[PDB]
């Protein structure tokens, strides 16, 4: 026998990167709803 | 006049709330890429961790 | 007086186009950082695919 | 009235001068957060040279 | 013979990256142009 | 003998980005505290 190799899982911290982004577009387009305001 | 005084200082006033607003609003976004930045770097770490511990001694492993 | 609030209310106007300005280019720098974000996290899933998918399976192929 | 108008236009002389403030302040986190993106973008590229560099080489290596 | 091994090649996500950071540093200094005329 | 394989260390590099998100949120709270003004 010789040692397995655990596969590496970083795909919850990636969603939770592309959530945020996500997130902060949409924040972004209601402040320049804001700023359209004016 | 007066008139002209008034009207220009409360369509500032409604500006300055929306302004106010839209600020909020950029400060959470920017508040959002902090969270985005973070979560990144905790994969990064993990990453590195991944390729000492786990990569590294199996290569070396390997030759035996 | 009249005089004094209608100037000052041409001040508060000028500048409150100022502030719109001044956030709508915060705004856009706050969407590049989002950009860049999103380009490293792809760059960082790529790396989680090279290690898992070419990397490892190479480790275990070398001990035979 | 001159006297609201004036009240109102030194209420909102102060409401911009918080609103510049708070802008500049937005304005600091988000280069702050450009170089966490930057260091972070540095960290990644020496992940993939270590891959490319020490890890892929070993591996052949690790075959002979 | 073995399977050779594949270079990463992250290169292009990496200088789209940076190419960002600068624009997103360009809208900065804009930005302060406009607070500095009040 | 082999080759030995130096440890990957980007400690340094993932310390600066932790302090710099530090310093965005430190900002972020003066921002508010100003806006609180109005
Ligand atoms: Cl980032
Ligand atoms: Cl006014």
């Amino acid at each position: 026998q010789i040692l397995s190799i655990d596969p590496l899982d970083i795909s919850q911290n990636l969603a939770a990167v592309n959530k945020s982004l996500s997130d902060a577009l949409q924040h972004l387009a209601q402040s320049d709803t804001y700023l359209s305001a004016i | 006049t007066a008139a002209v005084a008034l009207v220009k200082a409360n369509e500032n006033a409604a500006a300055i709330l929306n302004l106010k607003n839209a600020i909020q609003k950029t400060n959470a976004a920017v508040a959002d890429v902090v969270q985005a930045t973070q979560s990144l770097g905790t994969a990064v770490q993990a990453v590195q961790d991944h390729i000492n511990s786990v990569v590294s001694p199996a290569i070396t492993a390997a030759n035996y």
